[PDB]
């Protein structure tokens, strides 16, 4: 149809096939996988004692179906019309249902290549959004690409990375070419978050969820990259200068993330944030995107921290602590306290949702007589006539 | 009954026979033993590297039969072994081998580069099954001979110290047999006949192997201690983690019926994180070993609550009430299953 769209075939004969697909096949997939998600996520572990576990070939077919649906949805939301929501929801539910561990351990090379190519295509589309959004705001291909991104790529990637982080599939999936593609995706997400442009503040949020999900999912501490040698799962510690030369790398540990500053730099930024007293409207990107990334990073990297690992504490890639957590959360509630009176929005609620994992993580001894300020402010501000929360 | 000879191994049975002979002699000589004049236990020497006149023909037959039994057991495991390439003989090349390690029997040793072959955990599992099965076959043969288990070797009374299940076997002997058989499997892989073997998926096992008369035991307080008014509390420490229920029961609760399957008991089950009364509903969390569950009942307001390690357990909704509506009746007593 795309080959002969402008040709003699303006009316494609296969209306029956197209209608049957878009009206039955997609919603059936969505509902079936929503109902039987536990069957496909089953493994050697037995969550569902009654039902059996999906076969390895079964999970291979699930991954193949997800990859094929992604290939279909690439750059064709406008041609799908109003069904694009249906296709993206099917991709969402399939992404939850995937079992990357078993797929990588015993999977078809075609399926593995399809997954790698899907991730590489996501990275390439993000780079195309880079190159056109930069000096493309004056000016269609650019409009189609940006619509495709903002509609599908952010939800798809966010859902997939949330699943990967929740099931710790990153150590089994994100490696070699997959890992360099994820590096490109991370650089792209950070550049979109940091950059200022009308198309950016029109979709700041979805970038926020996608980037936070990626931060949770990625198996390398990109923030505290100085402790690179300790991590065993990094390309810089596994597959060496020969493959630096073979496939292109930034070739420097600190240059792998040129636009991404260091963890201590972001910590200092958030400390003098709300203390320098700058306006929300000047640079809204930190409390909307960066703090979610910090929270996801700490939530993922706590258990690898030195205070959680007294054994070989010198052999840890990350150096987070409960004092880091309480300082960052203190900066969070200082920001909300200084910004609740003016510039009201749902972004405070979204930030609180994003920070829910860290307040769950923190020990209740601090909750005593440290979050007492939190509850007293949250009640005195809610003491208004209309009640909430 | 199911055993058949695999269809491409007829003409190769001989070559496999002398191949197993080669593995047997090389394994015997590189287990640390060496050719000697006379057989002694303290000498740790193997004088049997001599002409076939004295060499046990029964031992030769045992070697051949255990080789064929080994291959029959791999085919029984589902290993539809495949012929890959003849090029194994071309690829195998003689490394540097010392004069002492060189066999004086006259045959040329063929120690191959066994390091680079990566043993996939599936073949490790079949190796475990091969060890178990070979040990079982040996035990069966000894029992047919009349051997019986003992603390130490007694030839007069035919008491064997090693006659125990392989799972409980001593480390040294199981390690020795295990390395011998991994060497055998690795030599088969070196000749290149690849193991097209199935994978043993995890199978659910009910694990209930107690007396058929009882799948559970119920402990309760006396009927006369039933409380009908007030706020009462007790504790239940779980030394293990598994099928256990704790709660409050009517005086008429049956002992042979599971707690919470009827109207006579209100229970909490931490194995599946559920609450039980006339049915099953999700509630609370799952305990672990050493966890203490505190059960509270309030007969004034007709409510029940459960706490795990101090923290109050709550159902899908935000309520902390495991059970909120019940008639006082004849009272409640602490109970567990
Ligand atoms: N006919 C045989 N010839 C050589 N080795 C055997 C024979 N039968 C079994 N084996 C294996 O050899 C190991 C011990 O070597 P050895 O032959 O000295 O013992 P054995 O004479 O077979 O006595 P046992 O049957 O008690 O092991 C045993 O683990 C056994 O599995
Ligand atoms: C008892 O004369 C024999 C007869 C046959 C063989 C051996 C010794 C040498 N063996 C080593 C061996 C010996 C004894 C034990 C044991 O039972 O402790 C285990 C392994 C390999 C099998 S060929």
């Amino acid at each position: 149809f795309d080959g002969g769209s402008r040709g003699k075939g303006e009316h494609f004969p296969y209306e029956q096939e197209i209608k049957f697909f878009a009206k039955v096949v997609l919603p059936l997939i969505d509902q079936y996988f929503k109902n039987h998600r536990l069957y496909f996520l089953s493994a050697a572990s037995r969550p569902l004692c009654s039902g059996g576990h999906a076969s390895n070939k079964e999970k291979e077919m699930v991954t193949s179906l997800f990859c094929k649906l992604g290939v279909l949805v690439r750059h064709r939301i406008s041609l799908f019309g109003n069904d694009a929501t249906s296709i993206v929801n099917c991709l969402h539910i399939l992404g939850q249902t995937l079992d990357a561990r078993t797929v990588m351990k015993t999977g078809l090379e075609s399926v593995k290549s399809a997954l790698r190519a899907f991730l590489d295509n996501a990275a390439e589309d993000l780079e195309k959004t880079m190159e056109n959004l930069k000096q493309g705001q004056f000016t269609k291909g650019v409009t189609q690409i940006i619509n495709y991104t903002t509609v599908a790529l952010l939800p798809m990637l966010s859902s997939l990375f949330e699943h990967i982080g929740q099931h710790q599939f990153g150590e089994d999936l994100i490696l070699e070419d997959v890992q360099v593609s994820c590096y490109r995706i991370l650089t792209s997400l950070y550049a979109l978050g940091t950059s200022k442009s009308i198309y950016v503040e029109r979709q700041r949020s979805a970038l926020g969820e996608c980037l936070a999900a990626f931060a949770g999912a990625f198996p390398v501490a990109f923030l505290e990259t100085h402790l690179d040698k300790h991590n065993i799962y990094s390309i810089y510690n596994t597959k060496s200068s020969r493959e630096r030369a073979a496939l292109s790398l930034p070739t420097n540990v600190e240059d792998v993330c040129p636009n991404i500053p260091s963890l201590e730099k972001l910590m200092e930024e958030i400390v003098e944030l709300a203390e320098s007293g700058i306006r929300y409207t000047q640079m809204p990107h930190v409390m909307e995107v960066i703090l979610p990334m910090l929270c996801s990073y700490m939530s993922r990297w706590w258990e690898h921290g030195p205070e959680n690992n007294p054994e070989r504490a010198e052999m840890c890639c990350t150096a987070l602590n409960s004092e880091h957590m309480n300082t960052l959360l203190g900066n969070i509630l200082k920001i909300i306290y200084n910004n609740l009176g003016i510039d009201e929005g749902a972004w405070m609620k979204r930030l609180a949702v994003f920070s829910q994992p860290i307040i769950n993580k923190v020990k209740p001894q601090l909750l005593k007589t440290h979050f007492l300020p939190l509850m007293e402010k949250l009640k005195k501000k809610a003491a208004t006539v209309v009640s909430e929360e | 009954s199911q055993i058949v000879l695999p269809p491409h191994l007829e003409r190769i049975r001989e070559k496999l026979a002398e191949n197993i002979h080669e593995l047997w002699v090389m394994n015997k000589i590189e287990l640390g033993w060496q050719y000697g004049p006379v057989r002694d236990d303290n000498k740790r020497q193997h004088p049997c590297l001599v002409e076939f006149s004295k060499l046990p023909e029964q031992e030769r037959n045992y070697n051949l039969q255990m080789s064929l039994e080994t291959l029959k057991t791999l085919l029984a495991l589902g290993c539809h072994v495949g012929i890959s390439d003849e090029h194994a003989e071309d690829k195998v090349k003689k490394m540097k081998l010392p004069k002492n390690y060189q066999l004086t029997s006259g045959y040329k040793p063929a120690p191959m580069d066994l390091s680079f072959i990566k043993l996939t955990p599936s073949q490790e599992a079949m190796v475990d099954k091969l060890a178990e099965n070979a040990h079982n076959v040996w035990a069966r043969d000894r029992i047919r001979q009349g051997w019986t288990y003992g603390i130490q070797q007694d030839v007069k009374n035919r008491r064997n110290p090693r006659l125990v299940p392989y799972t409980l076997l001593d480390d040294r002997t199981k390690k020795s047999n295990k390395d011998s058989l991994r060497e055998a499997v690795r030599t088969l892989l070196g000749y290149g006949y690849n193991l097209e073997a199935p994978d043993q998926d995890h199978a659910a096992r009910a694990e209930v192997c107690s007396g058929t008369g009882e799948r559970f035991r119920i402990f309760r307080a006396e009927k006369t201690y039933a409380v009908k008014a007030g706020r009462w509390y007790f504790e239940f420490e779980t030394v293990t983690a598994g099928d256990m229920r704790v709660g409050w029961s009517r005086p008429g609760c049956q002992p042979d019926q599971e707690l919470g399957s009827d109207e006579r008991a209100f229970a909490f089950d931490g194995f599946k994180a559920q609450r039980w009364h006339q049915g099953n509903e999700h509630y609370g969390r799952s305990w672990q070993a050493g966890d203490v569950v505190g059960c509270m009942v309030d007969m004034n307001e007709h409510t029940m609550m459960f706490t795990l390690n101090g923290e109050i357990l709550l159902d899908d909704s935000g309520s902390e009430l495991a059970f909120k509506d019940f008639d006082v009746g004849d009272g409640f007593i602490p109970v567990c299953s």
